[PDB]
């Protein structure tokens, strides 16, 4: 040819392998799809320069790269990697304030709904993610650098860049994929008139989240559905302890007043009409004031006339016989 | 396996070792709802696409609840 470089090809930063290259065709016809330093080159032709410099691979996997792949990420789709190397470069624009020591993601490119994700999970104690690539990135983003975890989570919850999406249903994707690192039991009481009575055991995260109420007094109300027999089953919790509460629901407006001492302690809002695109914000409650995170804005009020989703509440000691 | 999965509430025949993205690509053959737009909840839990019924204890006569994706 002309010239032949040496470049090293990871898909985990930790395994290496040596690929040959030349400057006769691109890297995409030669190695594949090649991120150098967080950018695509991939159409470009190999210079003299990069030779011995690193580059992440996208596709055109080996084997092995292909077996680390799924230890590091778990089982993911074929486009995961690329779009979450575009991810990764495309959310670098994005900043990451600190008011009073509390990080809030500024708004930019319809990402209000990830402001409401991520400082959801930061009120969350003990909870640790299962999947290594989304842990290693969740103590970075917890040591100030949010980048990895940030483009991770849109990965994994199939977002586009610039496009808004549901904070709720990307909360819950995110949330099972963790796990608790203390006790949470959640005892439900189930019966139907012809089959009997049977107790049904909920442990650790699963425990702490329920997607369709708000209150703690809608979580622990009866509940009617259908049994396996064909009649009416019936279902109540009896026994809750926890170390938070998460309960999410569609969009609810209320009233939230702090002259009423509230027992929650953070919820989301989602601003506008459902069939149109709304605005998240996320609230805190210190002070007996209601702190509102309006993705980089601060607020204080003490009363708020607003449409609710995610409610998070201190933990639980709850005991029934029903 | 006859479920419910309430919108009104309609009827699927699966089976326990169908994955919840089969569930929904029934949802849209029925409904006309996109997978991707579909959030079906059953015991307070978001059922993610790569899991099966069995997982979540999903059996006969259950109802799972659907929720569109906000903004989208
Ligand atoms: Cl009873
Ligand atoms: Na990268
Ligand atoms: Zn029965």
């Amino acid at each position: 040819q002309q010239l032949t470089i040496e470049v090293l090809v990871t898909v985990d930063g930790v395994n290496f392998r040596t690929v040959v290259l030349n400057n006769k065709n691109t890297y995409r016809s030669q190695l594949g799809c090649v991120f150098f330093n967080g950018a695509d080159i991939s159409d470009t032709i190999p210079d003299e320069k990069q030779n011995g410099h690193s580059l992440y691979l996208a596709d055109n996997l080996t084997a092995d790269e292909t077996k680390a792949l799924k230890e590091l990420y778990g089982p993911v789709d074929p486009t995961f990697l690329h779009r979450f190397y575009s991810l990764k470069a495309a959310v670098h624009g994005w900043k990451m304030v600190v008011c009073d020591k509390v990080r809030s993601l500024k708004l930019s490119d319809n990402n209000c709904y990830l402001n409401a994700v991520i400082m959801t999970l930061d009120l969350l104690k003990d909870i640790k993610f299962v999947i290594p690539a989304l842990q290693h990135a969740f103590m970075k983003h917890k040591g100030g650098d949010s980048t990895d975890f940030i483009a991770l989570i849109m990965a994994y919850g199939n977002c586009t860049f610039g496009a808004p999406d549901d904070a709720s249903r990307l909360l819950h994707t995110v949330l099972a994929k963790a796990e608790l690192c203390c006790s949470a039991r959640m005892v439900w009481r189930e019966w139907c008139n012809v089959c009997g009575i049977k107790d049904v055991v909920l442990q650790g995260l699963k425990a702490c989240c329920y997607v369709g109420v708000q209150t703690v007094e809608d979580l622990r109300a009866r509940m009617t559905y259908v049994c396996q027999c064909g009649g009416e089953r019936h279902r109540q919790l009896v026994e809750h302890t926890t170390p938070w509460l998460l309960l999410s629901g569609t969009p609810n407006e209320k009233l939230v007043t702090t002259s009423t001492a509230p027992d929650f302690v953070a919820f989301n809002v989602f601003q506008g009409i459902e069939t149109a695109v709304g605005h998240y914000v996320h609230a805190r409650l210190k002070g007996g004031l209601i702190l509102k995170f309006d993705s980089g804005t601060v607020s204080k009020t003490s009363d708020w006339k607003c449409k609710v989703t995610d409610v998070l509440f201190p933990g639980q000691k709850y005991s029934s016989d029903c | 396996m006859r479920i419910f999965v309430e919108t009104l509430t309609i009827t699927l025949e699966v089976e326990p070792s169908d994955t919840i993205e089969n569930v929904k690509a029934k949802i849209q053959d029925k409904e006309g709802i996109p997978p991707d737009q579909q959030r079906l909840i059953f015991f307070g839990q978001q059922l993610e696409d790569g899991r099966t019924l069995s997982d979540y204890n999903i059996v006969k006569y259950s109802t799972l609840h659907l929720i569109l994706r906000l903004n989208s």
